[PDB]
RNA sequence: UUGGAACGAUACAGAGAAGAUUAGCAUGGCCCCUGCGCAAGGAUGACA
RNA sequence: AGUGGGUAAGAGC
């Protein structure tokens, strides 16, 4: 919906159950454990 | 295009050497076309058959 | 560009892929005064209103919706993503990088192709869609 | 060649396939006439067991060429299909049996063939009866070659066996596909 | 018989009473790019009132000859895994039944566009022996799934 | 927009001649009258289009969607059916190579229409349900230009 | 006074009337009030609609096909003779 | 429209008029060149270069209509003599209409038609205007009479004539003029030419 | 006046004669195809952004492209002339990791 | 059961609406309908709509 | 080719039967003294097919004029017109009764 | 008991083909034809 | 000379 602040404490990234891709590694920050 | 030309121009090709290193590139980026449809690759010693 | 309806946060984001349950959803990441990123809204301006029924068009700044760059590797000028069920669909391009279009197509018929193979394969259950027209070669000459 | 332009025939079928080699060389001045080959078996080599056929031509002691009319009188109450489709019932049940058919062709001894022409005449329900009576003898009889129950056949499947089809299949195998 | 410029065939055409009546052909040959959307070739002679100029059975002949015959050309391709007793009685079919049937069916851009690629996969598939081989794509080889 | 306009003045202008040959309005109030009604239809005639709305392209097809069969079916199924000969020109033979008949484009063959071994002895027939004609307003304009 | 009505006026009326009729007659074979229609045999025809089943017993199919012809000009007919 | 509103589109469509017409004389010369070019940029390109030219083709048309005709008097009073004097010195007989009764009536009509149905000797697909197309010409090739009597009337009478259609055959070197006919047009002017 | 409608059979006045006429006949289907377009008509989906928003956008990019609008030149995107989000990877084991510190991000 | 009857009813009740005569005039209609005692205007509906409330409305009575 | 031109300009029968209270009807034989079919080129698609059954004729049926007409007139059209010859000249050698292949 | 990994790991699965497929009848359009009805209307035959 | 332009998608364990 457009104009609606998000709420807090939600990571975009989940509360999908998407899910990422790596086409390579020169790109992107490098991942922590 | 090939026939039209040779049959049009024969006993002019021979003395335009351009015309030839024209004709054998034009040849050579038709048989580049075809050899980048078949695979996204350009193969080694793909063979004239 | 400015046309097109704008996502402020990933939540709206989210909420936008959720929405749509029939209609493939299109979006660009970049940035407004990206060149490459003016072409894709041109194109997709261009082409919002005939594909209206079987797509919907949203715009992202991934600069202030950066939530996704590491995710969906949102690092090249201009890409384009395409969801379906909250799910997000792969295009055999032909480039090898079959997640997105990270490149400016010129012709909009181009555009109204792909969307409409996406929308035909992820219909069916797939996940990823063979594009019509190849890209590994521009084609210049 | 001998008949008019006008009933010249535009199709020929021929049951066996032999034929379509020949003809087209022989038709080869009558081009806008199809040749059609027949996969299904019209049981056409059966009308000279007609009584009224084979003495004839066993007497002819000379070649020469006849006419007849196999639709004697039928067409003056029944369209040429459905003479046509009786006809071929006619056959496939005499190509059948040739002595049960016999039978059914006369119901009873009222029913007469006279001289001018060959089946016997018979009334409309008479003609209904006989042909189910046909139909009957002819699929009791593939059951007798197929062990197969007449109620086993479908609609489809006794049109098929009327016109002639068969189904076999020695190398199964194929059933891989699957 | 194919020697003289207006050639000798022309004189034994089939049309050749009504021919003789079309006068400025070269002109209208030369002046037909003007109308049609496509640049003809031979926009310079005619095949029905000049004849054929160029002849390439002996061409073809060579060709089929130096690339070591019918023979070695279906090695090249998958002719003998078809298991065809020989290669005489065969004929190809351009198009499928359903890729004929599928010529006019009100279909969109991107369904007509992937479905004129049907012959080129025809193509590689009976070419396959040689296209597939490790000598012209150097590289790792992956296996089919089954 | 010229002529008609000027048949539209005319109409008016004759109704001013049969009033004022009876001399009634010789004011004019019927001429004002006229021409607010002229100025009216110039005005129409000269508006901007209105609003019209784009139709979206159809989204693509799936399932079975129920077509009825018929006479129409059949006519349409006949007009768009592989005929006999059409069916023999996309057969190709195998090996055989033939010479190219067409000169102005080497893409063009009848296959095995013409050719030996085509399993015809006979010449192909022409399919007349395939007859090229005319539509029924072009009929209409012919039998108009005539 | 009476007044008459362009020929327009008469096709539309007529197609009206004929859409009616043809929409009420659809559903009342909707609600099951009346048998779906069976479709319109003539010689012609008999091949196409009962091709399948005419080779069972041919005679029968050209009696029915012909009671069926027979009863549509009867009902036309009879339409006539009560309208005289 | 208000009209600083106006003056804010006309100014906007003078700058992007400018812009199209250098990024459309940029490229042409680019790919004159031999250059390395798409095939959508050539699409648009040659777009822009056919709405150029009908641009200038109804300045140049506009201009012959309001300055009159460029040919004087006196040099089309020579060239028409030197015309007479040639005809005449070469015993000329000037071309008669074609007759009812013409010998050669028909042959030239089924020229022309042959002529015209070689434009789809290889189409494998026709649209609506070639199926009409094709469709006259069988028209006119059943009945060849009735063909050759539109073709004297419209001859005789017909001196106004639909809009043909133009289309430009992109050469990298130069735009060569397609023009598109009414085939009711077309056959007339194809047994003219024939004849 | 009073005239007898052919298609009604009831007396009615001249004045609105023709419009009786026009409206006597209308075909109910047109109702039903008037009733599917003012259906579909709210059927539709705003595919662009009101006013507020394109004014919105076009001031953004204008705040971004500096070399078509502003007084001052800087480089293609930059607006001249604490707080870092933490973005999810999109691997499973970092879930949890990425909950929590949304988690801390609250108020 | 009901149903059949229901529908059967229904479909006598449409019959009868297509064979009813309801005047053109929407002065005529609008006074009609006060008199009837519903409320001329449905929710802004059209003319027609009028006539054809005003038709049904006739139909039920 | 038509001497004015410069460089700038089948298989028939013998028996016909006639078409006119009994059930045979049979039809007399009709013999015609001429059958000659013309030239109709381009009616035959399979040549060598066409030319393999015309042999096949003329071996099972030597006798039959009509066979070798129309093997001859094949080969002509075809342009072989030296075997044509060479089939007629067999033919007549086969039957010197009917003056139809003579002609 | 206690961790890496999870964009992973096998098992199952694999046509990653291609389609809104095709038969019948009626309605619908034009043109007749025929019958009845309706609205009218014409020409014509018949003594004491 | 050279990297690539060569990820089948799917189901939960």
């Amino acid at each position: 919906f457009l104009g609606m602040p998000a709420p807090l404490g939600y990571v975009p990234g989940l509360g999908r159950g998407a899910t990422g891709f790596t086409t390579r590694s020169d790109i992107g920050p490098a991942r922590d454990a | 295009a090939l026939i039209g030309l040779m049959t049009y121009f024969r006993e002019a090709v021979v003395n335009t050497q351009e015309l030839l290193d024209l004709l054998v590139k034009c040849e050579n980026k038709i048989q580049t076309r075809i050899k980048i449809g078949l695979n996204s690759k350009m193969p080694s010693r793909f063979p004239p058959v | 560009s400015y046309m097109l309806p704008h996502l402020h946060n990933g939540w709206q984001v989210d909420q936008a892929i959720l929405s749509e349950e029939d209609r493939v959803v299109v979006i660009r990441f970049g940035h407004d005064w990206d060149p490459t990123c003016m072409k894709m809204d041109e194109v997709l301006y261009s082409i919002a209103e005939k594909v209206k029924n079987f797509a919907v068009i949203y715009l992202v700044d991934i600069t202030e919706v950066p939530d996704f760059n590491k995710m969906y590797e949102l690092y090249d000028p201009c890409t384009v993503m395409f969801f379906f069920r909250n799910k997000h669909i792969m295009i055999d391009l032909g480039t090898g990088n079959n997640n997105k279009i990270n490149w400016a197509m010129e012709d909009k018929q181009e555009m109204v192709d792909i969307i409409e193979t996406v929308y035909r394969g992820a219909r069916k259950g797939r996940g990823l869609v063979v594009s019509p027209k190849d890209y590994s070669t521009k084609y210049r000459y | 060649r001998s008949l008019p332009v006008e009933e010249q025939p535009k199709q020929i079928i021929v049951t066996r396939k032999g034929m379509l080699d020949p003809l087209e060389v022989h038709l080869l001045d009558f081009p806008n006439i199809v040749i059609k080959g027949s996969e299904l078996q019209l049981p056409f080599q059966a009308c000279l067991k007609v009584e009224k056929f084979g003495d004839l031509i066993l007497k002819a002691t000379e070649p020469q060429m006849v006419l007849f009319n196999l639709y004697d009188d039928w067409l003056k109450t029944i369209s040429s299909y459905t003479a046509f489709s009786r006809l071929i019932l006619i056959l496939r049940a005499l190509h059948v049996n040739n002595d049960r058919a016999k039978v059914i062709l006369k119901p009873d001894k009222t029913t007469i063939t006279e001289p001018h022409h060959i089946w016997p005449t018979l009334t409309d329900e008479e003609w209904i009866k006989v042909e189910v009576q046909l139909k009957d003898l002819i699929l009791a009889d593939y059951g007798k070659k197929n062990n197969v129950n007449v109620a086993s056949l479908t609609q489809s499947e006794i049109r098929d066996i009327i016109l002639g089809m068969e189904i076999s299949a020695p190398s199964q195998q194929r059933q891989q596909i699957a | 018989w194919d020697r003289g410029i207006p050639r000798i065939n022309t004189l034994f055409q089939k049309d050749r009473h009504t021919l003789a009546y079309d006068k400025g052909w070269r002109v209208r040959t030369d002046f037909k790019q003007y109308q049609v959307l496509k640049q003809n070739p031979f926009w310079w002679t005619h095949q029905r009132h000049d004849g054929k100029l160029w002849n390439l059975n002996n061409y073809r002949t060579d060709m089929i000859q130096a690339l070591g015959g019918v023979e070695g050309i279906l090695e090249h391709t998958l002719f003998k895994g078809t298991y065809f007793p020989t290669w005489e009685g065969l004929f190809w079919e351009k198009a499928s039944g359903f890729e004929e049937s599928m010529k006019w069916k009100k279909l969109t851009n991107a369904q007509r566009s992937g479905l004129n690629q049907i012959p080129n996969r025809r193509f590689t598939l009976w070419w396959s022996p040689t296209i597939n081989r490790a000598n012209v794509y150097v590289g790792f080889q992956v296996q089919l799934d089954l | 927009l010229r002529r008609k306009a000027a048949r539209l003045v005319a109409a008016k202008c004759t109704l001013a001649a049969r009033v004022d040959s009876f001399h009634e309005s010789t004011e004019g109030k019927v001429g004002y009258e006229l021409k607010d009604e002229i100025e009216r239809k110039f005005d129409k005639w000269q508006e901007p289009p209105p609003v019209k709305q784009v139709k979206p392209l159809p989204a693509p097809l799936d399932g079975q969607r129920k077509k009825r069969g018929g006479r129409r079916y059949r006519k349409m199924k006949e007009r768009l059916g592989l005929t006999e000969i059409r069916k023999q020109a996309n057969r190709m033979s195998f090996g055989e190579i033939e010479e190219d008949a067409y000169q102005e484009d080497l893409g063009f063959s009848l296959g095995h229409l013409g050719k030996s071994g085509s399993g015809r002895v006979r010449q192909t027939q022409v399919n007349e349900a395939t007859k090229a004609r005319i539509s029924k307003t072009l009929q209409r304009t012919l039998q108009k230009q005539s | 006074l009476g007044v008459y009505l362009t020929k327009k006026e008469q096709k539309k009326l007529r197609r009206q009337t004929r859409r009616e009729a043809q929409k009420e007659l659809q559903e009342k074979v909707r609600l099951g009030l009346m048998p779906p229609p069976e479709p319109k045999v003539r010689i012609s025809n008999l091949m196409r609609v009962l091709g399948t089943e005419a080779v069972q017993d041919p005679t029968k199919v050209e009696a029915h096909v012909r009671a069926q012809m027979a009863k549509r000009q009867k009902a036309h007919e009879e339409a006539n003779a009560a309208r005289k | 429209l208000p009209t600083p509103i106006e003056n804010m589109i006309l100014r906007y469509v003078k700058a992007k008029a400018d812009w199209w017409t250098n990024t459309a004389h940029y490229n042409r010369e680019r790919i004159r060149r031999g250059a390395t070019v798409d095939k959508t940029v050539c699409k648009k390109n040659l777009g822009r270069l056919t709405r150029l030219y009908l641009k200038a083709e109804q300045e140049r048309q506009h201009n012959y209509l309001k300055d009159g005709p460029y040919i004087t008097a006196e040099e089309a009073v020579a060239v028409y003599t030197t015309t007479v004097h040639w005809l005449e010195s070469r015993r000329f007989s000037p071309i008669p209409f074609p007759p009812l009764s013409y010998k050669h009536d028909t042959k030239l009509l089924i020229l022309a038609l042959e002529r015209l149905k070689e434009a789809y000797s290889v189409k494998s697909r026709l649209n609506q205007s070639q199926r009409e197309e094709l469709g006259l010409i069988e028209q006119a090739y059943d009945n060849p009479h009735e063909a050759l009597s539109r073709i004297k009337r419209h001859l005789l009478t017909q001196r106004a004539f639909k809009e043909v259609g133009i289309e430009f055959m992109d050469l990298y070197s130069h735009l060569v003029p397609v023009y598109d006919v009414e085939p009711l047009e077309k056959i007339t002017d194809a047994y003219l030419d024939q004849y | 006046e009073y005239l007898v409608s052919p298609i009604t059979g009831e007396k009615i006045p001249a004045s609105k004669m023709q419009e009786h006429m026009r409206i006597g006949l209308l075909d109910p289907r047109w109702l039903e195809q008037r009733d599917r377009s003012i259906r579909e008509k709210q059927s539709d989906d705003e595919v662009y952004a009101p006013g507020l928003d394109i004014e919105s956008s076009l001031k953004q990019l204008a705040e971004r492209r500096t070399d078509i609008f502003g007084v001052e030149e800087t480089a293609i995107g930059k607006k001249i002339g604490p707080e870092e989000k933490v973005t999810w990877d999109g691997h499973s084991g970092s879930m949890a990791r990425t909950q929590q510190a949304a988690q801390a991000n609250i108020t | 059961s009901e149903r059949q009857a229901e529908v059967l009813a229904e479909f006598e009740r449409r019959k009868r609406a297509r064979q009813i005569n309801v005047s053109t005039d929407d002065s005529e209609v609008k006074a009609c309908l006060r008199a009837l005692g519903e409320p001329i205007t449905l929710f802004g509906e059209g003319p027609a709509e009028r006539r054809e409330r005003l038709r049904n409305i006739l139909s039920v009575v | 080719v038509d001497p004015r031109q410069t460089q700038f300009g089948r298989n028939t029968l013998m028996d016909m039967r006639l078409s006119q209270q009994t059930v045979v009807d049979p039809k007399g034989y009709l013999t015609d003294l001429n059958s000659m079919i013309p030239t109709h080129g381009g009616d035959i698609n399979d040549i060598k097919k066409a030319r393999l059954l015309l042999k096949s004729v003329r071996e099972t049926n030597p006798h039959h004029p009509p066979a070798w007409i129309a093997s001859a007139r094949l080969e002509e059209v075809t342009g072989k017109l030296q075997v044509a010859r060479n089939l007629i000249m067999k033919g007549t050698e086969m039957c010197p009764k009917s003056e139809d292949v003579w002609l």
